[PDB]
RNA sequence: GCCGGCUAAGAUCAAGUGUAGUAUCUGUUCUUAUCAGUUUAAUAUCUGAUUCCUCGAGGA
């Protein structure tokens, strides 16, 4: 776990690992992840199926 | 220490932002450090330039090696005979190759370094095979024109 | 309840004009509560005299600002700023920022 | 004793605090003078009456009725 | 019946503003929330010290007062008045939240003086006069840290070079302000 | 007439406010107060905020004359700089764990509140509802 | 025991003596008198009719607030007569 | 301040001098120790309890 201002005045191990899990969840949530967060509509039907992720589109266009 | 490059051979015209401005073309020099003396209160000719990447420090060490900056042999590096006022651009193998022309060397020579930076102090010690090579170094090499630095070879210990 | 409107053209399409309307769904003002939101899309045909429904995209908050942007559209969905391209059945989310403080009330672009 | 009189007059004014002020008192004070400021300024009441589609007399009466117990009843 | 630091760090949205004494407040949840407002500079940091806000160290002994440049350059007529109001510059100013404290007072192009001391001549009209660090760049190649840098002889033409400029960085609207005096 | 001369005396006031002598800081606070009340409506807020950054650390002073001058300077800056900045300086100390900080900050806050009680309506920060009580002001969230 | 009266001020005008003539009652400044001082009815009665608001001697001229006190609205508190207990 | 330390880093209790006010100086002592209560943001403070070794003596 990196040393940051968040982990100050924290002296116990399990408290540190739990607060690290919390901070990880928070930050990972608040970023923009294009791989799972994106709306592609492949040209397979070209007028349907807008639920394609960024990976299924490559599999369909391969 | 890997991303920082130790520069040696800086005159009084070189300063702390001047080395960062000269090393800006080689790479992104983030900081410059110059240790001040205690008796004089100025730089001792050796400083450090901490860059962002190690490739920029390698390019600065391969580009600014044995350069003539402010009338001084500035060189960047990765941070019984006595030779004084030697250039920091030479290494132990270079000093052994330069000393091989006069006489035969007994082993690999050693150069003194500063306890803070560790690149070059200013003096070195080399041992010859016999006294004839030491006399040839005191006759010819003691005063020879090195790379923009007048060296001085002397005897470390002599009995009257 | 409609709160935003925009007229623009999309780059992936031709020279057709579109009208986008942002609508809240079951908004209470005091205490504030909303069930969701929608973005309507119309085609604006017959020399700018008729609107014809194309589709209707759901969003999880009131879309309060819509602004054309570089052949696409920016939409403020509550606290979120999103980029949207035109699709065949709905609007396709392309980019998103999640660090705006409270609530987007206006968007302007140079 | 002028400083002490100032410390007694500042306490007298309604809405001032001290080292023992709680969150509830602070928040009800700002809610109450917010409602009074809404009643005073003519164009804020206009904004609210257009937003919620009511007559201005009705918005004024609603604010006066909300004046009594803003932020709910106190603790314990 | 009082939080611990790690327990309160788990409840708040911003744990890095929580401090040692914050768990000893009468309402720590409101305190930490106000410490996270998108403004509101913090407390002067010497409330818990025991040295009366003036540190007796750091060598405060220094020059009394350095007047501005405009100070130096009857006593002076309206022409020197014109000088004092043409030379008047805005000094260095700190923005809204930068409080002072006892400690915070101490903590391709080359100059002409360095080029004169290094023994490098001036730039000619139409010739090749490179610096001694340019031969290594011509032999080994361009530096990967600055690929947009241009040097005369390798990427820039010789007629470029003008004065002390031995390099130029070439990186690969309606910017006029709206209401301004003429 | 002082609106053209605030930039010239700012470094001197900085130096005098960093000084250990008490009369230095008291008189510098008096200067700040008179300068603040002298320029008002003339757009000199930059230098006055800069000088507030040096005046504010003196709020924990026990000497009566120094704290009197500091209060005078703060009430002059309340007029010249605005109550929003003063509330921003008081917010984090209003609920500090130490009683000394709370006393000082509530004195400053009461002085800011008695003058310009109406402006503070637009400056208060958002405070979220808890399980028992409602604290959001919902009318200001309306969007026509 | 230098305390202001701080009662509701009336129509009576405050007075200053020969020694306090140019002074401001609140801050004791001498620059730019701006606003005429008003006092309450118990401060202006009988033997108290004409008296310096600072000291209490025989008044000779009008008491004024300074421009600095007027800008901060310090003329909006009660009667500024200095009263001793 | 000098190259972590050399006890000029703090509190306190008596007396002297003196001012409109702030103050200035001397003796001191500083628990080298533990527990319970008060209290302090935390210290602090205050309120109570608590045979051995050495050469007739000293220390714990
Ligand atoms: C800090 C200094 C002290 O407080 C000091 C003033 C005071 O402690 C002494 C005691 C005592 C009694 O000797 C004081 C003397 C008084 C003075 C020097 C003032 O003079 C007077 O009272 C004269 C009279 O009352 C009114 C003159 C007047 C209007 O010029 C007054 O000053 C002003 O109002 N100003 C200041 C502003 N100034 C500009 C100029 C452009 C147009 C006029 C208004 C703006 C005009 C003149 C007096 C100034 C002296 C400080
Ligand atoms: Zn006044
Ligand atoms: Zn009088
Ligand atoms: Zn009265």
């Amino acid at each position: 776990i990196p040393n940051t201002a968040h982990f100050a005045n924290v002296t116990q191990i399990e408290d540190a690992v739990s607060l690290w899990a919390k901070l990880k969840l928070q930050k990972a949530s608040e970023r923009w992840q294009p791989d799972t967060e994106e709306e592609y509509e492949d040209s397979s039907g070209n007028v349907v199926n807008k639920k394609t992720y960024e990976d299924l589109k490559r599999q369909g266009l391969l | 220490q890997d991303a920082t490059v130790y520069v040696g051979g800086l005159d009084e015209k070189v300063s702390e932002p001047l080395l960062w401005e000269l090393f800006l073309q080689a790479g992104p020099v983030v900081n410059t450090h110059m240790p001040k003396d205690r008796v004089t209160g100025q730089h001792q000719g050796y400083g450090f330039v901490e860059f962002l990447s190690e490739e920029d420090a390698d390019y600065a060490i391969k580009i600014m090696n044995m350069i003539k900056l402010y009338g001084k042999p500035i060189r960047v590096n990765k941070a019984n005979i006595f030779i004084g006022n030697l250039d920091p651009e030479i290494d132990e193998k270079l000093l052994y190759d330069t000393f091989s022309a006069f006489g035969v060397i007994l082993q690999t020579p050693k150069i003194m370094r500063d306890p803070d930076t560790g690149n070059s102090k200013g003096y070195a010690f080399i041992n010859f095979a016999s006294f004839d090579a030491s006399d040839a170094a005191i006759e010819a090499m003691n005063g020879q024109y090195l790379c923009n630095r007048p060296i001085t070879v002397s005897y470390a210990f002599k009995k009257d | 309840a409609a709160f935003s409107v925009a007229v623009c053209r999309f780059s992936n399409t031709g020279e057709d004009w579109y009208v986008l309307v942002g609508v809240a769904k079951d908004l209470i003002l005091n205490p504030r509560s909303v069930a969701g939101g929608f973005v309507y899309t119309y085609k604006l045909v017959n020399n700018g005299e008729k609107l014809e429904f194309l589709h209707k995209t759901p969003v999880e908050e009131v879309p309060a600002a819509i602004a054309p942007f570089q052949g696409r559209v920016l939409i403020g969905v509550g606290k979120l700023l999103r980029v949207y391209d035109l699709g065949k059945k709905k609007l396709l989310r392309k980019c998103e920022n999640k660090h705006i403080a409270n609530y987007i009330s206006g968007i302007q672009t140079i | 004793t002028i400083h002490s009189q100032l410390e007694h007059l500042q306490s007298k004014y309604i809405g001032t605090g001290h080292a023992d002020t709680t969150k509830w008192e602070w928040l009800v004070n700002q809610h109450r003078d917010s409602y009074c400021s809404y009643m005073g300024h003519f164009d804020l009441l206009n904004y609210f009456a257009i937003a919620e589609n009511e007559s201005k007399a009705r918005v004024r009466f609603n604010l006066m009725e909300k004046m009594l117990q803003p932020c709910g009843p106190p603790a314990d | 019946n009082r939080f611990t630091v790690a327990e309160l760090k788990q409840l708040v949205a911003r744990p890095d503003v929580v401090e040692m004494h914050d768990v000893t407040a009468q309402d720590p949840k409101l305190l930490v929330h106000l410490k996270a407002t998108r403004n509101s500079v913090p407390v002067p940091r010497h409330w818990c010290f025991k040295r009366k806000y003036l540190q007796g160290k750091r060598g405060i002994e220094k020059p009394p007062f350095e007047l501005p440049d405009f100070i130096k350059r009857d006593i002076d007529y309206q022409k020197l008045h014109d000088a004092f109001f043409k030379w008047q510059t805005k000094p260095k100013l700190t923005i809204h939240g930068d409080l002072y404290y006892e400690g915070k007072e101490f903590e391709g192009d080359l100059s002409d003086e360095l080029r004169i001391s290094l023994g490098m001549p001036v730039g000619p009209n139409a010739h090749k006069v490179p610096p001694p660090w340019l031969i290594a760049m011509q032999r080994y190649g361009p530096p990967p840290s600055y690929p947009n840098l241009k040097i005369p002889g390798l990427n820039s033409p010789i007629p470029p070079l003008y004065g002390d400029v031995f390099g130029t960085n070439a990186a690969e609207i309606d910017r006029t302000p709206w209401g301004e005096l003429e | 007439m002082g609106k053209d001369y605030i930039y010239a005396v700012t470094p001197l006031l900085e130096d005098a406010l960093m000084d250990r002598d008490l009369v230095h800081r008291q008189t510098a606070s008096a200067v700040v107060q008179h300068m603040s009340l002298g320029v008002y409506g003339f757009g000199c807020e930059d230098s006055l905020n800069h000088l507030l950054n040096y005046v504010w650390p003196n709020v924990f002073e026990t000497s009566p004359h120094v704290i009197q001058a500091v209060m005078g300077a703060l009430e002059g800056l309340r007029v010249a700089i605005g109550p929003c900045r003063m509330l921003q300086y008081c917010l984090q100390g209003l609920f500090h764990p130490a009683r000394k900080v709370r006393d000082v900050y509530w004195k400053i806050y009461n002085s800011i509140y008695i003058g310009s009680q109406d402006a503070l309506i637009a400056h208060y920060p958002r405070i979220y509802n808890d399980d028992k009580n409602t604290y959001i002001r919902y009318e200001l969230d309306y969007i026509l | 025991d230098l305390i202001f009266c701080r009662k509701q001020a009336g129509v009576a005008i405050g007075r200053l003596c020969e020694k306090c003539d140019g002074k401001c009652v609140i801050c004791d400044s001498y620059v730019r008198p701006c606003t005429l001082v008003r006092i309450c009815d118990e401060c202006n009665y009988g033997s108290y009719q004409g008296r310096c608001v600072i000291c209490g001697g025989p008044g000779v001229s009008d008491a004024y607030y300074c421009k600095e006190c007027t800008i901060q609205e310090k003329d909006r508190d009660g009667c500024p007569k200095i009263v001793n207990l």
